[PDB]
């Protein structure tokens, strides 16, 4: 009978149907029981949909449609988008945990089932449930791979932290959007730092920050370890490159404003201490040829990374070449190797 | 004189001279304990020497912590040590397989805020700690400290209260994860 109960969970699949009569139809079996909804948590395991894609966009959580630190992370303008319910998962789980008041008994299901995906918040719309879950499963939150976070307005987020102050350390990687802000209190910065120390790896993304300046050291001095960093439609200057390079711990790095060419000391040689970067990713860069030559060097140290793409670089001339050159000079772990809308020549492709 | 009639002192549980400056070489004053260690093992408590620049004769010391176990306390107390040391003490400490002490008296040394984020490293596997107080003349303002004592939080046990002795800065928002024990400002 309890199997014919069990049949009645081949009617539905996945949390999709929030839509309609059977999504909140696990809860209803949930309040009614409590053990067997372990049973429950196992058509939760025989979840392959991910939910269901329509309606939703990987770029709707953060309100733009232009490129992000989580952009920076990938080649494409979208990915979270095929697995975006991967969070949405989430919310309902939590209601679930808490309606047959699951304690510790469902938690070895519910770390595997949160399990490879990644949450995504807006400062703006902050959920008050978020902190629910953590009734008596706080730490399950480390099933999750990162709990992203976009601020804007003012730094003002003892909100955020609070949540953090409730989980066990380390986070893997935790990731953080700038907004429109106009009000950069270096006091607020230090709350975003409450929020940094939760994580191994910190990824940042500052975008039409006009309080931001050179109060980027801010944002630094409290950080573990500057994973990622991409910035765009913000105040820039040359000197902040120094910050990409005090971070030796860099997986990946862009910048797509410039559109100065970079100095004869600049961030381009620096690569020797970014060994760790394993994807690089440089959009509409204006540069100069013999500082290429410069970006060249740096690539001997650059074996451990997977992925170069320059693209949109002008009055790059035969720097390209050159950097091709540093490419031939040596083997590399490359996995990928982009030289598209540069000034190319059959010479440097032979 | 203390040390040429000690082993008639074996009877001592306790012959404290701590929270004292001695008038020259008062660092020195431990190697003459290393030749005493067969009967400084009776004693029930570490009580160091203090001096300035006391903290360069730890090496001294370290001959004395095998002695580490009867120790009802065990400090650095007074002594004006590096702020890397308190991880370094800690390295020894790792390398320690001695448990359960009641309470870890370091009054206060030269080690900021930072130099204890580094002690954190070890603090936590001695979750064992009955009682500790962590002090420094001139404390940095900064609560990441605080954040990371609350990593070591989870992790602790045996712990009744958070002493602070010293500390002249604000905990912030932290103070809502302060301690999951007693807090005393000293």
């Amino acid at each position: 009978e309890v199997s014919k109960g069990n049949s009645y969970l081949n009617k539905m699949v996945s949390i999709s149907d929030i839509t309609s009569l059977y999504g909140n139809l696990l809860l209803y079996t949930c309040g009614s029981s409590t053990e067997a909804t372990r049973a429950v948590m196992r058509h939760l395991a025989m979840v392959y949909q991910h939910g269901s894609l329509q309606g939703l966009s990987v770029t709707k959580r953060p309100l733009w449609r232009q490129e992000s630190i989580q952009s920076l992370r990938n080649t494409t303008e979208q990915d979270v988008l095929k697995a975006i319910n991967v969070n949405s998962f989430v919310e309902c789980g939590i209601n679930l945990f808490s309606e047959s008041m699951s304690k510790s008994d469902l938690s070895q299901e519910f770390e595997a089932f949160f399990q490879g995906k990644s949450l995504y918040i807006n400062s703006e719309n902050i959920p008050d449930y978020l902190f629910d879950f953590f009734e008596y499963l706080p730490n399950c939150a480390s099933a999750l791979d990162f709990v992203k976070l976009d601020f804007y307005e003012r730094a003002t987020p003892p909100r955020a932290v609070s949540l953090f102050f409730n989980w066990k350390q380390e986070f893997k990687t935790l990731e953080v959007t700038l907004r429109d802000i106009n009000k950069l209190n270096k006091q607020d910065i230090k709350y975003l730092g409450k929020i940094f120390s939760s994580a191994t790896n910190l990824r940042l993304h500052i975008k039409r920050c006009a309080a931001m300046a050179g109060r980027l050291s801010s944002v630094l001095r409290t950080c573990k370890n500057m994973h990622t960093l991409m910035v765009e439609a913000s105040p820039l200057t040359t000197d902040d490159e120094q910050y990409i390079t005090s971070v030796t711990g860099l997986q990946n790095l862009s910048i797509h404003r410039l559109h100065t060419q970079q100095l004869p000391g600049g961030l381009i040689d620096s690569l020797g201490n970014l060994k760790n970067l394993e994807r690089l990713i440089l959009d509409d860069i204006r540069m100069n040829e013999e500082d290429a030559k410069n970006l060249a060097e740096g690539l001997r140290s650059l074996k451990k990374m997977r992925l170069l793409h320059l693209t949109h670089l002008s009055d790059i001339g035969e720097g390209m070449d050159y950097i091709v050159k540093s490419l031939s000079e040596e083997s590399c772990d490359l996995q990928e190797m982009k030289l598209v809308a540069c000034c190319l020549t059959a010479n440097s492709v032979k | 004189v203390l040390a040429q009639n000690l082993h008639n002192l074996i009877k001592l549980s306790i012959l404290d001279i701590s929270e004292n400056y001695l008038e020259k070489d008062g660092n020195e004053a431990l190697q003459e304990l290393i030749g005493r260690l067969g009967v400084l093992g009776e004693l029930t408590t570490l009580m160091l020497p203090w001096c300035w620049d006391v903290h360069t004769s730890l090496p001294k010391l370290l001959k004395q912590l095998e002695g580490t176990p009867g120790l009802a306390k065990l400090g650095l107390k007074n002594w004006r040590l590096r702020d890397e040391e308190i991880k370094s003490l800690g390295e020894f400490l790792e390398m320690n397989p001695l448990r359960d002490l009641q309470q870890l008296d370091l009054a206060g040394h030269c080690v900021s805020s930072d130099g204890w984020l580094y002690f954190m490293n070890v603090f936590e596997n001695l979750k064992q700690l009955v009682f500790f107080d962590f002090s420094t003349e001139e404390f940095l303002p900064d609560a990441a400290l605080v954040r990371k004592l609350s990593q070591v939080l989870s992790k602790l046990t045996l712990l009744q209260e958070v002493k602070l002795t010293g500390w002249e800065f604000d905990d912030y928002d932290i103070s809502a994860i302060k301690g999951t024990f007693k807090l005393v400002t000293a």
